[PDB]
């Protein structure tokens, strides 16, 4: 499969996968060669499923301390972010490493109803996040 | 075993050193391929114009410095890289 | 039968191995043409400047390592690929 | 200790002078590398066609002027750069 | 003092004339470099195939005409430019 991400985000994704599966990334700029790779440099998992579009890793073998440290570093990088796109991407990374990703698909007969119901659902999601964050009156 | 013909010598290239004049580690194109090897097989000798043959000056077991070029060939014997190359490309003998 | 002239030798290239250092099958440009062959016919010998002829050092039945190049030529005899090539291109004799 | 083979000579080129015809300091590409060196080791000699070997005309200890080329090779021995190059590239002997 | 080796000759290139066939002064690329020189040092002689050495025909003190080429080298000795080049590039001897 191909490595997700373009540029430094590909590095972030690969390093996160290595931490989750307990492996080591083989790269030129760190000082190792692919011919010198051994069993220790390969990560371990329980189930891996690939299809036409998506790849998932199930039950990665890794000590929780590494994941906690990595998500702490990612949270620290989040705290010093300006753009909304960057904070969204780093929050997605936190969800991948620590929690999960949930998708709500709106159903409607036509397109105008689709758009309005989607807007209402987005407003409800934002309001629920704010209410969880700061409380209600 | 493998024996050469005429004035060809089989050598095993030395491992490339990683530390140079201290603990600094060299990785990449800075560390070039070693120009030193141990002689493994030596042929009978070059054939002169008259017809007689003269034995080579180099002996098996010594370390020699050779000039890699077009005449130097790399072959896989005993699952190991060896160099089959002419005696004229041997430059000097260490010790 | 076919016999060469002077210092030319008939060899037959060995089949390229499909598995190397294990059961992994190698297919594509990685599997290069084998540099080992079986000698079939050997000529009388090279002609020296003075006039006499010296026999070759290689004998029919041995396994030799040769360099593919411009001098080496492929010829179709008796529905079988064989190589016509000079003795000076032979590098070493196995066993 | 390192000894050459046939007609190869081990030399150590002199340091490039900085002051030329006075106190004017020459720095950059104007100061060409020295073409003078000190011979360190000398091989047995060239091998003639008939078979006997003739000693070199250059002895260890003298200063020689050599012409750099493709055959001149630079190697690191005793953590010191030396030049391995054929006797035919020696032009003249100083004093 | 500097002595050559084998069949090399030390010559001193003569100054290019400024006036040609009259008082007209020639300046620029029209005035070609002089092809005449004064021999300074002559080596022992070219080595033969058998092993004997034959002395050069040119003697120190004569004026010779030589052709400039890749084998001709210019060296700085005694703060004076000299040419180190093989005897084969000598074309003729004046007087």
């Amino acid at each position: 499969v191909k490595a997700p991400g373009f540029g430094d985000r590909r590095k972030a994704m690969l390093q996160d996968i290595a931490t989750l599966t307990g492996g080591t990334v083989i790269s030129e700029e760190i000082g190792m060669e692919l011919e010198k790779a051994t069993l220790e440099d390969l990560g371990q998992a329980k189930r891996v499923v690939i299809n036409k579009d998506t790849t998932t890793i199930i039950d990665g073998v890794g000590e929780e301390a590494a994941i906690q440290g990595r998500v702490a570093q990612i949270r620290q990088q989040i705290e010093e972010a300006t753009s909304d796109y960057d904070r969204e991407k780093l929050q997605e990374r936190v969800a991948k490493l620590a929690g999960g990703v949930a998708v709500i698909k709106v159903g409607a007969a036509t397109e105008v109803e689709m758009k309005e119901k989607k807007a209402r659902v987005e407003d409800a999601l934002h309001a629920t996040r704010a209410a969880v964050e700061e409380g209600v009156v | 075993n493998i024996r050469p013909l005429h004035d060809r010598v089989i050598v095993k290239r030395k491992e490339v050193e990683t530390k140079s004049a201290g603990g600094i580690v060299l990785t990449g194109s800075a560390a070039a391929k070693s120009t030193r090897g141990e002689v493994l097989a030596v042929g009978n000798g070059r054939i002169l114009e008259n017809g007689e043959v003269k034995p080579l000056d180099v002996k098996v077991g010594d370390i020699v410095i050779f000039n890699d070029g077009y005449g130097v060939k790399s072959e896989k014997i005993d699952n190991e890289e060896v160099l089959i190359m002419s005696e004229s490309d041997i430059l000097a003998i260490v010790e």
